[PDB]
């Protein structure tokens, strides 16, 4: 829908180069934007580039500042407890006293409030909320902190507290050159992942499935518009209070679940994952996506012992044609068998007597790399000149087994071929078995017989 | 235990004499199918700790180094200076028992 | 012997007899959902127990209340067969009646008001398989038992964790069957406080004033009473003797007219003595002496009633004299000591900051729920719903009586709710073992873990179900019609029923049943498990719940568990093991009386087996005198030690009562080790059944009993003489002495024939019996899918010589023969499915047609003009089995395509193929298709002529049931036409229809004939009754899921043969793979002739410990030297006399064997198919511990014309020469792995891509690339080659514009490298940035 | 927020009681907003209360019967044809996760089992490279006016 989660207007086209109704399509128009909608016309690559962002009425903090250690009470030496106190709208802070009875950053009960409300009422500025913070971050002065805690500090120079001081000095140096003003603390706008990385598929069966992000999104949306329905029909301070208390636990839900409040859960009781998590742990994308990664043109098989040289590798006949298929493809053309690529692919498929006349020239002078789980040392990964065999499974040289740690009990390989001209290289020059005939522990052999 | 497994695997075993095998057999196997991960936390620990450590130059010309010795302490000698400094580039100029040499 | 035994008799060398017999394996399952199917109106167990648990519920005003009185299981609307036909859950509808009691309350008690009363539905469970698992959604599934900790008391103790102090803090344990728990701990301080379900501490004083308990009645039970008085002038006091042990005199004591201890001086036992002796009481005691001491009073002056001192006060020497002036000799303290009685209690009053009942709820209440203000009524209530409510807190009268037991009571029956009592004597038992008198118990002792089964699980489910009918029921009463509400308008069946099927299914210990052997599911099913909700889990799993406790022995077999993460937590119980009424593991034992061992057997749970002592199986019974030793190995109290005749109690019934079932079929077990058996045991559950079962040699005699127990096997019920034996059907008559005198009593057995399993294999059954021949109760009738004669073959049996073969067997590799590829030992049959849906899409519903484009007509041969293959055609990867077109978009057309179409002029219509092909590398036959319309679509030609088949086909199965039926009962009806007067010139001669209107006579007959007529009436009605449902049945529509129109299933049955890489596995634990398939007259032979297929690699034999299958490879040889000369002299005949002499020559060879088989019992036949059978080679039995001793291997050697060594010189299959040494050949039961190569084998180039991330997708099904984790990253950058790590990374996974161009050059001939920006990092980047959290890449 | 509106629909003088009024605009509000709200893809009221009627359709079925609705069985109750019911039951897709456990432990979640179905096999792309490259030499093979009009067209 227009203005929606997944509006095309502000995110894409959901299809390649095709707009909501169809006035301009078929790159007639190449970039215009229909009018009768206001979607652009392009690429659905755009969609996984493209970001929203929410406009927030209150202002809102961010929870991996708050709660992790503190950044925010730190910066504001400011107890941890009172913060939190602050935020569900309990405590009053006083931004500034006008009068010499208060005093600035000052904890305030709401009994304890009312004397000074019936005392001074305007002198003095002390309010509730998250924006109390923020204006409290807005008013403050790091360079006053910096000219006066500095010089104060060399008068006693407690060890207890020499730490405290010093980290405060650090991080107002710090906040001085990053040219970070720490009013972007307090979230106002928030922007929202692109669509496709937040992805509502459906399924072959009419169903559909979406990342729990989608839900936290729509949680966070539907009490942010209700926020807003509850400043025109002036409601109680008391609910009010509620309602900012609703929006604050779901933005740091979405940030992070199980952080700050009980992990929020969905249908199935089990804690919906925010996208801090995305990124955190054995799970998160650092290792799982980034270090940790499928590869492509790679295949496993069962290992079996071979009569075979030392730079030779038993490989099963069947799996060759598979792994070195876009080969056998550009090999075939120069050979002029077949005029185009769809009758290289179908004769491929017919496994016709010429694939293997050419498969035995664009296998040899061809390292495969073989891998086997897990790889402890680096002798876990060698180079091996391929040897056809009509089989089915992988032959491995006696001789390497003992620095594979792998036994002809069931054990499975890992074949990995190299693509580029460099990676054929680098594994004939620095990867070949023949190569490594010492442990990189020690000077002492590792193609003894066992 | 102080009561041994008398019998061997060739003359068979009794059914409390398998009971009180089985002990070993269990706790032996219990650490691999466990510590293994602690090896592997160990691993991945050090890995980190080890990530810009590529040789940049050939000899950077620094001063005198570490002290090299046998290691006779304890017990007998078990890595002696013939196995421990191959592979080593000196430090000072070392001489032989016969000085100036 | 049974008749089948006669067949094959099986030789055994089992010396000590055997006299409880194994009891039936599948009894936990059976007997524990005994209890939850049937009705006990006085026994409280399974449904009753769970509805009157919680019925009567009333209405919150009372006014109406929900009466319990009956209920009923429903008949299964379908069977089993149509369940997993259709993969609808099997289950039974739940039918109950309740009432309604019906107040009003303007009058005073008028209860006759209004009563409703009918059965109402609510749940279906699923109900019970006859072979013990469940039908789940149509698949085949069972529920394994979970051992946790039995509810009750529990105490343990800290050995380290308080590094300061190194002292060792003791703690109870309350665990209830359901509800907050009770924990009570001590500190280094040595103060008492409490923590309930894992909160922080509290003292345990406050606990108490809860209770209402003041601080007097508080320390009073603690606690004793040391009187203090004063005789006007002086300190007097009352002295027990046995109270100064070992301490110091501060005072120099006194007596009447003596001085015993003196000042700074040790109280000796001999001044004890004295005490005792003289009996002097009343000492004088200074006032130093009573300054330390705590008052155990409060104390006033009644002359103004103001306090003096309070309670829990250490006085002073003012303070005695302000009680001595006040008129107070009566002053009483408490008794404090460091050895024996610590002031715990009085200390921890000092550190609780509350006064009495009302404080200490508030905090109570501050403790459980913080923030929300505390009020009068809301603590009392929390506090009452905490431990004192029976919706929200039980114990079980298992809980209970552990309870009870474990402090020392008398009682076993009790209540759910905790008492002050109880958590007294808890605190008093706690306090004792802190002090020193006790001592603490064990957490993995098996008498702390109780064994619960699937009923009871399914109980605690239909429990949680009626809780939420209640917070339904408790709402309609109080709003709903108070005339017109009938009960079935109120109760909603839908959370039960979904709650019930949510455990059963999507729970964690109801999973799919592994049926790839009998073994296999007889073990799945005999399987205990510590994890699921309750248990523990793997990350939480220490080493005192996976190591062997000694009480295992005999309840749990310690080498019948997996090798994982999960090594000590999956568990399989012993052979005899059975479960008590209170779930606890029992073995049965022989009672020793006076040292004459008889044969009663008893049963003794973990607790009761450390009392006395017992001998285990290895006595030598003296004829029921003594044993043979005086002195008698037994064990007790958890130790082993040697014992005299008239010590023992008890004995082990067998030796066998140690391993479970699966380790018990390992022969020559105690000459293996325990690693190697450990993971032997769980192998031999990975076998795969073959085409023709091989009868192992070297048994165990276990086969013939767990293959009946397996229940897979047919077995005959009653006795009888087979009548008509079909491929498929099995026909009996029933002898006249087990006929019902109502029903014809002719049995039938309709076979299953090839099925796919729950691991795509075979289930098949073939007969074994011949037409005309006896049959036994409770015998065999046709094997099993690996079962041979009713004995287990799980694998075949062959030649296996031990000598490298240049290095073809270097690591574990195992070398095999041509021949046994030829003679087909080890082919199996793999049955697989493919399923075709066919769903309306908005484009357009899809349809299954041969009309498809771009494929050539050659391809679609195959099918019929409907488009499905028919059945039995030959099938190869890549066919299309089915035909399926889904409906087109509109195209985009590029400006290339374009010309083509204006040129050739071929048009894209709007069809998109989305057909069926068979997936890559598998070569099958279709043996069956599977097709499922919806109700209002049309359904094709194939699914009209299938339907027509079922129909024919269930009304000849029908037919022929009646005919048979009616070919024994047409032996009363035709009869009694004959009975007084035999008409055969009139009566034979007409037709059976023309034997009613016979020459008439009086009114006997009559009165006989209207039977008749009644008879014939009854057969009329009761045939097609039945086959109106069935026609009404299979041409019925189908409940499939939304949005479907019709699926079609098809299945291959795949032929597999052996290759070089599967997994041969033997029985003691010597695995291997397949490396080169031999030709014949390569393999090494003997001056015989006749060469070894198998060689396997000697060197894995001594290192890994396992010698036992060097006997077994030896009673091979053995066994088929016997069997040679058995056919040698068979296919000669010399007498049928003499080979029942060589035969009978043959079983008796044991010293003491337990059988003693005459074959001069047997007849010429009877000898002549015993030996036909045992014309492949004899089978011989092994007993776990019971095994021959190499002795008997050189007899029968001897026997058999074989060296007595074992081992025979060979000659080369290719130079043929004599090997310099002896090489040990002989026959080990080898066995076909599941990890079949071709599963194993995978290869991508360019295929699936995931969503997200853009990376390809991983798994061999999914047909997704291999996995490079970081681990292989660290070897590629120790290399140091860069160029292969960034290929890697960026054009193998993770370029969208890299990789095409990566294959586009190759394709081109160029290995040039274009990499790029991986697609993975712009997902971290844009979520980051989502975090709020600004990043950039600084450019230049 | 229902409670709200409420407020100033009381009237004293109506002579009745506060929380008969309050409570059907508390449950109006409450009703809204699970319906318009509450949902990943909204579905409008008149649809939501035929859902929830064909719920107690069929529980007021299995009261008596006890087996599952036949959608020509539902006829007799919904007063509707045959088509509405197949159409709302096409509704009850309720999304499930990317990270869902679909295997046994936290190794294999739903988000490794999607397929990217909007993405070209490369040889697709190859093979265009292919036919690119034959339209070209075949242009040039054709005299100038007929390739410059027929690539104009």
């Amino acid at each position: 829908e227009r203005d929606g989660l997944f509006c095309a207007r502000i995110f894409g086209p959901v299809k390649d180069y095709e707009c909501l109704c169809g006035k301009y399509k078929r790159l007639k128009h190449r970039g215009v934007i229909c009018e009768k909608c206001g979607v652009e016309v392009t690429q659905t690559k755009v969609r996984r580039e493209r970001m929203g962002h929410i406009e927030l009425a209150s202002p809102t903090a961010h929870i991996w500042f708050l709660k992790s250690l503190s950044r925010i009470g730190l910066l504001l030496d400011m107890p941890l407890r009172d913060i939190e106190r602050v935020l569900y709208f309990e405590s009053y802070v006083v931004i500034e006293g006008g009068m010499t009875n208060l005093e600035r950053q000052q904890i305030l009960t709401e009994e304890q409030y009312l004397d000074a409300l019936e005392e001074f009422g305007d002198e003095f500025d002390a309010k509730m909320g998250a924006e109390a913070i923020q204006a409290l971050l807005k008013s403050m002065d790091l360079e006053q902190e910096c000219e006066q805690l500095r010089e104060e500090l060399n008068e006693t120079n407690s060890e207890t507290k020499r730490k405290k001081l010093t980290k405060r000095i650090k991080l107002l140096e710090a906040f001085v050159q990053s040219g970070n003003k720490p009013e972007w603390m307090i979230l106002t706008v928030l922007p929202v992942l692109p669509p496709d990385l937040r992805p509502l598929v459906p399924l072959d069966g009419g169903r559909f499935a979406t990342s729990d992000l989608n839900d936290l999104y729509r949680r966070v949306i539907n009490r942010n518009n209700r926020l807003k329905r509850l400043l025109d029909l002036a409601a109680p301070d008391i609910i009010v209070r509620n309602e900012k208390r609703m929006l604050q636990e779901a933005v740091d839900a979405l940030l992070d679940n199980g952080r700050r409040g009980r992990a929020i859960t969905g249908s199935n009781k089990r804690p919906l994952k925010s996208l801090a998590d995305m990124i955190k742990g054995k799970q998160g994308r650092f290792r799982q996506n980034l270090l940790g990664k499928r590869v492509d043109y790679s295949g496993r098989s069962v290992i079996t012992v071979g009569y075979l040289r030392l730079h030779q590798c038993g490989l099963p006949k069947k799996m060759a044609l598979e792994l070195f298929k876009p080969f056998i493809y550009g090999k075939l053309e120069l050979r002029g068998l077949a005029t185009t690529i769809k009758a290289a692919k179908k004769m491929v498929e017919r496994e016709e007597a010429v694939v293997w006349d050419i498969l035995d020239e664009v296998i040899r002078e061809h390292p495969v790399l073989l891998n086997r789980a897990p790889t402890l040392h680096r002798l876990g990964i060698q180079a091996f000149e391929p040897v056809l065999i009509e089989g089915k499974a992988i032959q491995l040289h006696p001789l390497v087994c003992a620095a594979y740690n792998a036994d002809f009990d069931g054990d499975q390989m890992a074949v990995h071929v190299p693509l580029t001209l460099e990676a054929q290289l680098e594994a004939r020059a620095l990867m070949m078995s023949t190569n490594n005939i010492l442990s990189p522990a020690n000077g002492e052999p590792i193609i003894v017989p066992s | 235990i102080e009561t041994p497994i008398t019998a061997n695997f060739r003359e068979g075993l009794n059914v409390l004499q398998y009971f009180i095998s089985t002990h070993g057999a269990r706790k032996g196997l219990a650490d691999t199918a466990l510590k293994t991960a602690n090896s592997g936390y160990l691993t991945r620990r050090l890995v980190d700790v080890a990530q810009d450590l590529v040789v940049t130059e050939d000899d950077c010309g620094t001063h005198e180094g570490i002290m090299m010795t046998p290691v006779i302490e304890g017990g007998d000698v078990k890595e002696p200076l013939r196995d421990r400094v191959l592979g080593r580039v000196t430090a000072e100029d070392v001489l032989k028992p016969g000085t100036a040499d | 012997y049974s008749y089948t035994e006669k067949k094959r008799i099986r030789k055994d060398f089992g010396k000590r007899p055997q006299v409880l017999d194994v009891p039936y394996l599948l009894s936990i399952q059976l007997d524990s959902f005994q209890k939850f199917i049937e009705q006990d109106p006085e026994g409280q167990y399974g449904l009753e127990a769970a509805f009157r648990s919680v019925f009567p519920i009333q209405s919150y005003s009372g006014n109406s209340e929900l009466q319990y009185v009956s209920y009923r299981l429903g008949e299964p609307v379908f069977d089993v067969q149509e369940c997993q036909i259709r993969g609808v859950t099997y289950s039974a509808p739940l039918r109950v009646k309740l009432r309604l009691v019906i107040y009003e309350r303007e009058a005073p008690e008028g209860t006759v008001k209004d009563i409703k009363e009918q059965e109402v539905y609510m749940g279906e469970i699923p109900l019970m398989t006859d072979n013990g698992t469940f039908v789940i959604n149509g698949t085949e599934r069972v529920i394994v038992s979970q051992l946790h900790r039995s509810p009750g008391v529990f105490f343990d103790s800290d050995k380290g964790k308080t590094h300061s102090s190194g002292k060792v803090l003791y703690n109870a344990r309350i665990i209830p069957y359901r509800g907050s728990w009770l924990d009570f701990e001590f500190d280094p301080k040595d103060n008492l406080f409490v923590r309930i379900d894992r909160r922080r501490k509290l003292p345990a004083t406050i606990i108490l004033r809860a209770l209402n308990y003041t601080t007097e009645q508080i320390l009073d039970l603690f606690f004793e009473k040391v009187i203090f008085e004063i005789r006007d002038n002086k300190l007097q006091m009352e002295l027990v003797p046995e109270r100064l042990r070992g301490e110091t005199a501060s005072f120099d004591i006194e007596a009447n007219g003596k001085v015993y201890v003196e000042k700074g001086r040790r109280i000796t036992a001999r001044h004890i003595r004295q005490l005792e002796k003289d009996d002097v009481k009343l000492i004088e005691v200074p006032v130093e002496y009573i300054a330390g001491k705590v008052v155990a009073k409060d104390y006033i002056d009644e002359s103004t009633g103001e306090l003096i001192c309070a309670a829990n006060m250490e006085l002073s020497l003012d303070l005695l004299a302000k009680l001595s002036q006040s008129g107070h000799k009566r002053i009483e303290t408490l008794f404090t000591n460091d050895l024996d009685h610590g002031p715990y209690i009085s200390e921890t009053l000092r550190v609780d900051p509350t006064n009495d009942r009302l404080s200490a709820l508030v905090e109570i209440y501050r403790m459980m729920r913080p923030g929300e203000p505390p009020t009068r009524e809301a603590a009392e209530s929390l506090f009452e719903n905490l431990f004192f409510s029976e919706d929200r807190y039980d114990l079980s009268a298992v809980g209970r009586m552990k309870f009870n037991r474990s402090l020392l009571r008398e009682e076993i029956e009790g209540s759910g709710i905790l008492s002050k009592d109880d958590i007294i004597d808890v605190m008093k038992k706690l306090i004792d073992i802190r002090n020193g008198k006790g001592e603490v118990d064990d957490i993995d002792h098996l008498g702390n873990r109780r064994i619960r089964s699937v009923g009871e699980m399914a109980e605690n489910q239909f429990r949680v179900g009626l809780v939420r009918v209640e917070r339904a029921v408790k709402e309609r009463l109080s709003l709903g019609d108070l005339d017109t509400l009938m009960p079935q308008d109120m109760i909603n069946a839908k959370p039960i029923s979904a709650a019930v099927k949510e455990f059963f299914g999507s729970s964690q210990l109801s999973q799919f049943m592994v049926q790839n052997n009998p073994l296999s599911e007889i073990t799945h099913k005999r399987r205990i498990s510590a994890l699921g909700p309750g248990g523990l889990t793997r990350e939480r799993a220490g080493f005192e719940v996976r190591d062997v406790h000694p009480t295992h022995y005999g309840r749990v077999c310690p080498i019948e568990t997996p090798e994982g993460p999960n090594i000590g937590l999956i568990n399989s119980l012993s052979v005899y093991a059975q479960t008590n009424e209170y779930g606890f593991l029992e073995t049965p034992y022989r009672k020793v009386t006076d040292g004459v061992v008889t044969d009663e057997i008893h049963y003794l749970s973990a607790i009761e087996e450390g009392n006395y002592v017992i001998a285990q199986a290895n006595s030598n019974l003296d004829e029921e005198g003594h044993f043979v030793e005086d002195l008698v190995t037994c064990r007790s109290k958890g130790e082993s030690s040697l014992f005299s005749r008239d010590q023992v109690d008890y004995m082990d019934v067998s030796t066998q009562q140690v391993v479970s079932v699966g380790a018990s079929l390992i022969p020559f077990l105690e000459h293996d080790d325990a690693n190697r058996a450990l993971m032997g045991a769980n192998m031999q559950r990975q076998a795969v059944p073959t085409l023709r079962a091989d009868k192992p040699l070297v048994g165990t005699g276990m086969e013939r009993a767990v293959a009946v127990d397996s229940g897979v096997t047919a077995v005959a019920k009653r006795g009888g003489v087979v009548q008509y034996v079909d491929a498929s059907r099995i026909v009996i008559k029933v002898n006249e002495d087990e006929m019902y005198p109502g029903e014809a009593g002719i049995d039938i057995y309709n076979l299953t024939k090839y099925t796919r399993s729950n691991q795509n294999t075979c289930i098949n059954q073939m007969p074994c019996v011949s037409l005309g021949e006896p049959v036994e109760r409770g015998d065999v009738l046709a094997d099993g899918p690996s079962t041979d004669l009713g004995e287990l073959a799980l694998g075949q049996n062959m030649r296996v010589a031990f000598m490298p073969w240049n290095g073809y067997n270097f690591e574990d590799s195992i070398l095999v023969s041509e021949r046994v590829v030829q003679e087909d030992r080890f082919t199996t049959i793999h049955i697989q499915e493919l399923a075709c849906v066919s769903r309306d899409t908005k484009l357009g519903p899809e349809e299954i047609t041969a009309d498809i484009p771009n494929v050539g007509e050659a391809a679609l041969s195959k099918l019929d003009e409907s488009g499905i293959v028919y059945i039995g055609a030959e099938v190869t990867g890549g066919d299309i089995l089915v035909g399926k077109v889904t409906p087109k978009g509109e195209t985009q057309l590029t400006p290339e395509e374009k010309l083509l179409r204006a040129i050739f002029g071929e048009k894209a219509s709007d069809v998109k193929d989305s057909s069926l092909r068979v997936p890559n590398g598998v070569s099958g036959t279709v043996i069956d298709v599977q097709v499922f319309t919806r109700d209002g679509v049309e359904k094709d030609k194939r699914a009209l002529e299938i339907e027509e088949m079922q129909l024919k086909q269930a009304k000849k199965d029908l037919s022929e049931e009646l005919q048979i039926l009616e070919a024994g009962l047409f032996s009363r009806i035709r009869a009694v036409l004959v009975a007084g007067g035999v008409e055969a010139e009139k009566l034979d001669k007409l037709p059976r229809d023309r034997w009613l209107e016979l020459g008439l006579t009086d009114e006997e007959k009559q009165n006989q004939l209207e039977q008749l007529a009644e008879q014939y009436d009854e057969l009329k009605h009761e045939f097609e009754k039945k086959l109106e449902a069935k026609r009404r049945k299979i041409t019925q529509g189908d409940d499939l899921a939304p949005g479907v129109l019709k699926i079609v299933k098809v299945y291959l049955a795949v032929k597999r043969r052996i290759q070089p890489g599967d997994k041969m596995a033997g029985r003691h634990g010597n695995k291997g793979v397949i490396s080169k398939i031999n030709p014949i007259e390569d393999m090494p032979y003997d001056e015989n002739g006749t060469p070894v297929d198998i060689v396997l690699n000697p060197l894995g034999v001594p290192s890994r410990m396992n010698i036992g299958q060097i006997l077994e490879t030896h009673l091979g040889m053995a066994a088929k030297g016997i069997g040679d000369k058995i056919n040698a002299m068979l296919k000669q005949q010399q007498e049928v006399a003499k080979l029942r002499e060589f035969i009978q020559r043959a079983y008796d060879l044991g010293a003491d064997v337990r059988q003693k088989v005459d074959l001069s019992t047997f007849s010429d036949e009877e000898v002549m198919r015993l030996a036909e059978n045992l014309r492949k080679g004899m089978p011989i039995a092994t007993p776990v511990f019971d095994g021959a001793k190499e002795a008997e291997i050189k007899e029968l050697l001897k026997l058999g014309d074989l060296p007595t060594s074992g081992q025979i010189r060979l000659y080369d299959g290719r130079t043929g020469e004599q090997f310099e040494r002896p090489v040990t050949v002989g026959y080990m039961y080898m066995l076909k792995l599941n990890h079949l190569v071709d599963d194993k084998m995978h290869a991508r180039s360019t295929g699936s891509y995931s969503l997200v991330t853009q990376q390809p997708l991983g798994g061999k099904a999914q047909f997704g690339g291999q996995r490079f984790g970081e681990m292989e990253v660290w070897a590629l950058e120790a290399y140091g080659a860069a160029y292969t790590l960034q290929e890697m990374l960026t054009v193998k996974s993770d370029d969208v514009n890299g990789r095409t161009k990566m294959y586009k050059n190759i394709v081109d001939g160029n290995h040039q490298m274009e990499p790029g920006m991986p697609e993975s990092f712009n997902v971290l980047l844009k979520e980051i940035r989502s975090l709020g959290i600004n990043i950039e890449l600084e450019d230049e | 927020i229902g409670l709200m509106k409420a407020v100033d629909k009381f009237e004293y003088r109506r002579g009745y009681k506060f929380s008969t009024y309050a409570t059907w605009w508390i449950r109006q509000a409450i009703t809204r907003s699970i319906a318009d709200q509450a949902r990943t893809i909204r579905i409008p009221v008149h649809m939501i209360e035929t859902i929830n009627k064909l719920n107690r359709i069929s529980r007021q079925m299995l009261q008596e019967m006890g087996r599952e609705p036949t959608p020509e069985e539902l006829a007799e109750r919904m007063l509707m044809p045959e088509d509405k019911i197949r159409k709302v039951l096409k509704i009850a897709k309720e999304p499930i996760s990317m990270e869902t456990p679909i295997g046994d432990d936290e190794d294999s979640h739903l988000g490794d089992f999607i397929e990217d179905t909007t993405l070209e096999l490369p040889l697709d792309s190859a093979t265009t490279e292919s036919l690119r490259a034959a339209t070209h030499d075949v242009l040039a093979g054709l005299t100038a006016r007929e390739a410059k009009v027929l690539r104009m067209r």
